[PDB]
């Protein structure tokens, strides 16, 4: 039972969000993402057009941080603006598994 | 492959898995210390080594012996200090090849990790004989009762004591034994860094944003080596201003005496890092269960793998780890200095609170942070 | 296309010596890298000391 | 004879506050004591007090006042 | 106009690494032989009628 | 495997660099670096310093709570019995 | 002072390489710390440009 606070949720998301420096490095979170199995095939089905541009950027972080140089703020990533590509592919991953996983329990 | 020169001994070949291997471009100079590591040890054997030279291992010699040393032997002064100080910047050296591996969840690597694990354990008894050697007055007593430590099995403990010690007491051939673990010890060390960097090779270093690297590599040799050379080079005055101009400071061991089985000394204290361990070893006074811990204490690293909570590898994004990070780092540090008190009051509540603090920090908080954290951003 | 790319500048790590766009670089050339050996022969020195 | 330097500079800061302050508690102790002394009290424990920052302002002084 | 030295050292040492390592060696020779020798006054500047080497005057050879 | 060759796949970047002789080692280290040097130093020293508060703290005050324990046997109990 | 220098008859010696190694000691920190930066000064003076024809 949340409704006011769940707007005063978003606030420390949102703060939180800005609580940690790749939003300063123009990452996004779904390039945080540790790896993983899903993860691995989840890449293979990524359009290049993402894919090249989500490499991009990675380079472009990589080298910021041999510098120690923070990316202009102006420049940062904004809380309004997260794009969730990964996780759309990453669904069908998860799920076919958790079948084959359990259709062969039994 | 047109006239390499470093094909013709195909052992050149085995080389390139140095001065060909990438690296990723972002690398602190906390990763400075693996290297290290290995050199803070070849000066060891060395040094080690020619201790023996003139050392004697008896009863009756080995102090006056190594009074000696110092007395008739060229530059016998400088090389006993090289020996146990430089010993003591080999810790310090490990411990932090060790946070790094933590702080940005390096561990990941399960088998590397262990790797680690092991070797870690076996280099502790080494400095331990090495400490007992002097038979100082605090050797004798030191050992005299961390081996009775043992003891403390309900059974089979009885007899293995003694075979240990080969005894009734710490005598004679109790000495003589150690000599030769302490001896050849390293030797295996240095034979498993060779496995504990085989696996690396396979899989690479990491970075510290915790991100797959592979879209930049680096050529090993014109870089990482420079940094690593300044960086030997920074190792060099660390030694040399402590082992030089006041040798004493960390040769806090005041016991020059001959070893006084009859003597007791009214403070007992290993040296520092022996001694965070033995301060939870006071704190608990049912004696076996205490040894449970006290074993338990550091094998939670290889568990902690076990506990990788979060979509995000390294803790700079993870305020909250970071947080619990630091938190940590204390508790220990604490303890060192609580090792280092007499048992009055406070400190007997010091030690039992800050004992369970520790594992409870390790046990329970760190997993659930991210696991919040996962949620938070939504993950 | 290709061709619309260009060169951005690194003046401000230079020095001034060859810094001019119209000079023959050749001039310090000799001069300019000498200062940088002479400090690489200079550090073995101590180190074989 | 020579005096000493130091019995000089045993007076020198002795001269100072703290020093006959605690002095007193000496006394504050041993007259009680002097009746009382059938119980454990002893005066050693200020003693020492006395004597710590006594000798703690005797520690620069003498040492150039000797040879 | 001069070529600063620098411009007459390549040329003349660096530019060959034999010269450039030859040269390596040689100063290091003198360097040493004046270096120490340049320390110890310092060092026994600073410790004057410390050491017998001023000390032993008092008595030696009576 | 073979570490340089195909590790990733990557197209249309360009990269731009420079003899280490046509630039100097020391671009403003002093000045442009100072300030580098402190912004940095706050986004840690936030999260770094409050644990190293508390034991100093305990240190000093498990330090006087130990002196004053032991330090005085006339403390509570005085010499009156 | 005579006892204090039995325990360490080196003593007054061991400072002398002491000094000795202190002024060689500053002379080559940099000259490394350059020539790293150096050699690392072409890493730092990257620039890379995205320019997916894309
Ligand atoms: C990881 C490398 C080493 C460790 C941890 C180690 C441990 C120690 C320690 C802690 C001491 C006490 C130093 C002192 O009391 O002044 C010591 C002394 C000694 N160690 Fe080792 N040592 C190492 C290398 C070696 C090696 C390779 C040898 C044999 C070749 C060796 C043989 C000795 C000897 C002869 C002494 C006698 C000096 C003494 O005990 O005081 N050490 N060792
Ligand atoms: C004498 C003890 C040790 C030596 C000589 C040693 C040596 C090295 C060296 C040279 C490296 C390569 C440098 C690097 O990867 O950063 C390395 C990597 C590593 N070591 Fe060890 N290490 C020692 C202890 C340990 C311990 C106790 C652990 C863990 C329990 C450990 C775990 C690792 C890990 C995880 C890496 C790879 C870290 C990364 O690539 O991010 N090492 N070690
Ligand atoms: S058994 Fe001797 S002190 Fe605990």
């Amino acid at each position: 039972a949340v409704s006011a606070s769940s707007r005063w949720l978003e606030g420390i998301r949102k703060w939180y969000y800005n609580a940690a420096g790749f939003n300063k490095l123009g990452l996004m979170r779904d390039d945080t993402i540790h790896e993983n199995d899903d993860v691995k095939e989840a890449i293979r089905r990524l359009p290049e057009n993402l894919y090249n541009d989500r490499v991009f950027r990675i380079k472009r972080a990589l080298d910021l941080s041999m510098r120690q140089q923070i990316l202009p703020k102006e420049q940062w990533t904004k809380y309004e603006e997260d794009k969730s590509y990964l996780e759309p592919y990453l669904k069908e991953v998860i799920r076919e598994r958790k079948e084959r996983e359990e259709w062969a329990k039994k | 492959m047109t006239n390499i020169r470093k094909s013709h001994p195909l052992m050149k070949i085995v080389n390139n898995a140095f001065i060909d291997l990438p690296a990723p471009s972002n690398i602190s100079s906390w990763w400075n210390f693996g290297s290290l590591l290995g050199i803070c040890l070849i000066l060891q054997i060395l040094t080690g080594l020619f201790l023996a030279m003139h050392y004697t291992s008896d009863t009756t010699t080995a102090f006056s012996s190594v009074t000696h040393i110092c007395r008739d032997v060229n530059y016998g002064w400088i090389i006993r200090y090289m020996h146990a100080n430089g010993a003591s910047m080999f810790f310090i050296c490990l411990y932090m090849h060790v946070g790094r591996g933590l702080y940005y969840g390096s561990y990941t690597f399960l088998e590397t990790w262990n790797i680690g694990v092991i070797l870690l354990l076996t280099v502790m008894a080494t400095a331990f004989m090495g400490y007992v050697l002097p038979w100082g007055q605090m050797s004798f007593w030191g050992a005299t009762v961390i081996t009775n430590l043992l003891s403390a099995i309900p059974y089979i403990g009885t007899n293995l004591v003694e075979w240990i010690w080969g005894g009734f007491s710490v005598d004679k051939a109790t000495l003589t034994r150690f000599f030769a673990f302490h001896f050849i010890l390293p030797f295996i060390i240095m034979a498993i860094a060779m496995v504990h960097l085989l696996f690396l090779h396979e899989t690479g270093s990491n970075n510290p944003t915790g991100i797959s690297s592979d879209v930049d590599k680096i050529p090993f040799h014109p870089y990482y080596t420079i940094k690593d050379i300044l960086g030997a080079l920074l190792l060099i005055l660390a030694l040399m201003l402590l082992v030089l101009f006041a040798p004493d400071l960390l040769g806090d061991p005041d016991n020059y005496t001959p070893a006084n089985p009859l003597n007791t000394p009214p403070h007992i204290k290993p040296e520092w890092y022996f001694l965070f361990a033995y301060a939870i070893l006071r704190s608990i006074p049912n004696k076996l269960g205490g040894v449970l811990a006290l074993a338990f204490s550091i094998l939670i690293l290889a568990l902690i793998p076990l506990l990788h909570t979060s979509k995000q590898r390294s803790m700079m994004f993870r305020p909250l780890s970071q947080c619990l990070f630091w938190a940590l780092v204390a508790d220990l540090l604490t303890l060192t200095w609580i090792g280092g008190q007499p048992v009055e009051h406070p400190y007997i509540t010091i030690g039992q609170l800050a004992s369970v603090l520790y594992f409870l920090l390790i046990l329970v908080l760190m997993p659930t942070a991210g696991t919040i954290e996962n949620k938070l951003l939504k993950w | 296309s290709h061709t619309d790319i260009k060169v951005p500048d690194f003046s401000d790590y230079r020095r001034p010596e060859v810094l001019d766009s119209t000079k023959s670089s050749k001039e310090s050339s000799e001069a300019r890298k000498g200062f940088s050996y002479l400090v690489t022969a200079t550090t073995t020195v101590g180190v074989a000391y | 004879e020579l005096v000493d330097p130091l019995t000089t500079v045993r007076e020198q800061c002795e001269q100072l506050e703290k020093c006959v302050k605690a002095r007193e508690r000496l006394e504050l102790c041993d007259e009680r004591v002097s009746s009382r002394s059938q119980t454990e009290e002893d005066c050693t424990e200020e003693l020492l007090d006395f004597l710590h920052a006594r000798d703690h302002c005797v520690a620069h002084k003498l040492f150039n006042s000797l040879k | 106009v001069a070529p600063t030295l620098t411009a007459r050292l390549y040329s003349l040492l660096f530019r060959r690494t034999s010269t450039f390592a030859l040269t390596i060696v040689v100063g290091a020779l003198f360097f040493e032989r004046a270096f120490d020798q340049g320390a110890d006054a310092i060092y026994e500047h600073i410790n004057e009628g410390k050491l017998w080497k001023h000390i032993k005057h008092k008595y030696e050879n009576k | 495997g073979r570490q340089f060759g195909h590790l990733t796949r990557v197209r249309h970047v360009i990269t731009y660099s420079l003899s280490p002789f046509e630039q100097r080692a020391f671009p403003h280290y002093f000045s442009k670096g100072i300030p580098n040097v402190l912004r940095r130093t706050r986004a840690c020293i936030l999260r770094v310093a409050p644990p190293f508060v508390a034991f100093y703290l305990v240190y000093t005050w498990g330090t006087q709570e130990f002196e004053k324990s032991k330090r005085k046997n006339p403390a509570a109990y005085e010499n009156d019995r | 002072t005579f006892l204090r220098w039995a325990a360490e008859p080196e003593h007054d010696h061991r400072k002398r390489m002491g000094l000795k190694m202190l002024l060689m000691m500053g002379l080559l920190l940099p000259l490394v710390y350059a020539m790293k930066r150096h050699k690392w000064s072409v890493l730092k003076s990257r620039k890379l440009a995205y320019r997916p024809p894309k």
